[PDB]
């Protein structure tokens, strides 16, 4: 479990959207 | 996942929607209310003097269903002013609208 790229990417993809959100709140 | 894209596109749909109450919700029963705001995050109503102010958490978090019963939470004082932190901007608690 969370040992295979795609892990990693959808990981990756999923803190852009994370860091939209604290974005919005810190500011 | 949920996309960057997918939640920009549902947070200025919620953006839009807090401007229309902003201008469209009847006025507060006195001045001493403090005043709805849009800070980015929340849409907030106009607060009852000496009282929290309590907002469902944005639909737009891309883990908003795993936070459907939280509130964040402004604290509107006697003098009709949102609190504010010690920092010059608001109060708030976003405790209950934050990644289980």
């Amino acid at each position: 479990e969370g040992x295979f790229t795609s892990d990693v990417s959808s990981y990756l993809e999923g803190q852009a959207a994370k860091e939209f959100i604290a974005w919005l709140v810190k500011g | 996942t949920v996309s960057l894209w997918e939640t920009v596109q549902k947070w200025r749909e919620y953006r839009r929607q807090c401007q229309r109450s902003l201008t469209e919700d009847p006025p507060p029963a006195t001045d001493l209310f403090c005043n709805r705001t849009f800070d980015e995050y929340a849409c907030w109503p106009d607060g009852e003097p000496g009282s929290f102010v309590n907002v469902s958490c944005p639909w737009y978090l891309p883990w908003a269903s795993s936070v459907p019963q939280g509130h964040v939470y402004r604290f509107c004082t006697a003098e009709g002013l949102w609190l504010q932190k010690d920092s010059s901007l608001p109060w708030r608690d976003l405790s209950e609208c934050e990644e289980s």
